[PDB]
């Protein structure tokens, strides 16, 4: 997370890592047995950590639920980004307390200027690298379509919004990919891509979740 | 899908760390800069036995992950994170041919993938992102080897990560 705060321990209990080893992606708990992430996050063997905020240190109130089924959307294209939503199911339900919520699915998709929160463990330097070990925190609005095509011409599809600040200094990097994009209390994004890392005119590019709400209900009730 | 890697069994990172490029048929060989025509600076990347450790590279893309898969697109980059001097491109130039070279422009999505060949890695080039991928391969020429376009003769790498 670039130009953002620490949450704290019980601040995002909807925030998880997706792991194998080591941590390379966020989601978002949605229910008792079902994680939201990045079509691009998916990978064999997924190891599902919930309730870090330290991801270096065994805290304690931490669960490692190793994932039933890995299913990416099937309109997925590796060249396009387009339908860059993933679905993981637990092995086991997790365990609900004050570090582990879920969140709730978007009723509706949320329109310009709603102010919203992005959280990662994500680099916070726009040039070089530094991660935290600690989850960090950013606060920013979704940005009107008309500047978003304009900013990533020809790359931006209907499933997508862009988010942030036009000036820079403020948005989500490499490392936060899959990880929450909570406008009004409602999952409305996940952190996909862009170019760089909060440089002028580039903003985040966040996958459209309320798009795919039947198809994660639908999902959801196949399997 | 399946995870780029280095020597030491790490996962490559996304532009975070430089490697460098160890070939399997070349070991005394690096990755480096020379001229290929009339040209005053040089832009053409080859393998110079008088250049060990190579020149290190970063792996870029847009995707905001910490690893580099096979079916990500990618940029090549020498030189620091951020900057855009030393990209990777392909152009066509005589008597080479589709030689590789660097220019100091950054493509959002990059012409590259990093592919699985034989016991290493290969670089393989697109045009563009849809197509029918080509290997590059090395081109005899001045006592050194030209990494060019050579279909179904690809290079053969090891990633060595730069410490």
């Amino acid at each position: 997370i670039v130009g953002g705060y620490t949450c704290g321990a019980n601040t995002v209990p909807y925030q998880v890592s997706l792991n194998s080893g080591y941590h390379f992606c966020g989601g978002s708990l949605i229910n008792s047995q079902w994680v939201v992430s990045a079509a691009h996050c998916y990978k064999s063997g997924i190891q599902v950590r919930l309730g870090e905020d330290n991801i270096n240190v065994v805290e304690g109130n931490e669960q490692f639920i190793s994932a039933s089924k890995s299913i990416v959307h099937p309109s997925y294209n590796s060249n396009t980004l387009n339908n860059d939503i993933m679905l993981i199911k637990l092995k086991s339900a997790a365990s609900l307390n004050s570090r582990v919520a879920s969140i709730s699915l978007p009723t509706s998709c949320a329109s310009a200027g709603t102010q919203c929160l992005i959280s990662g463990w994500g680099n916070t330097k726009s040039s070089g690298t530094s991660y935290p070990d600690v989850l960090k925190c950013l606060k920013a609005p979704i940005l009107s379509d008309s500047s978003c095509k304009s900013a990533y011409p020809g790359q931006i599809t209907s499933n997508m919004f862009c988010a942030g600040y036009l000036e820079g200094g403020k948005d989500s990097c490499q490392g936060d990919s899959g990880g929450p994009v909570v406008c009004s209390g409602k999952l409305q994004g996940i952190v996909s891509w862009g170019s760089g890392c909060a440089q002028k005119n580039k903003p985040g590019v966040y996958t459209k979740v309320c798009n795919y709400v039947s198809w994660i209900k639908q999902t959801i009730a196949s399997n | 899908s399946s995870v780029v890697v280095d020597t030491n069994g790490q996962p490559v990172s996304n532009g975070a760390d430089a490697y460098y490029l160890v070939p399997v048929s070349h070991g005394h060989a690096g990755l480096a800069l020379a001229k290929i025509g009339n040209e005053a600076e040089p832009r053409a990347v080859v393998l110079d036995p008088h250049h060990r450790p190579g020149l290190p590279v970063r792996f870029e893309s847009p995707l905001r992950i910490n690893i580099i898969k096979e079916s990500y697109f990618l940029n090549i980059k020498f030189g620091p994170s951020s900057s855009d001097s030393g990209v990777w491109d392909v152009i066509q130039q005589d008597p080479i041919g589709l030689a590789v070279k660097v220019t100091d422009t950054k493509s959002l999505l990059g012409p590259f993938k990093v592919e699985k060949e034989g016991e290493g890695y290969k670089i393989v080039y697109y045009p563009e992102r849809g197509q029918t991928g080509l290997d590059i391969g090395l081109v005899h020429r001045n006592d050194k080897y030209y990494l060019a376009v050579k279909d179904g003769e690809p290079c053969v790498f090891k990633i060595r990560k730069a410490t």
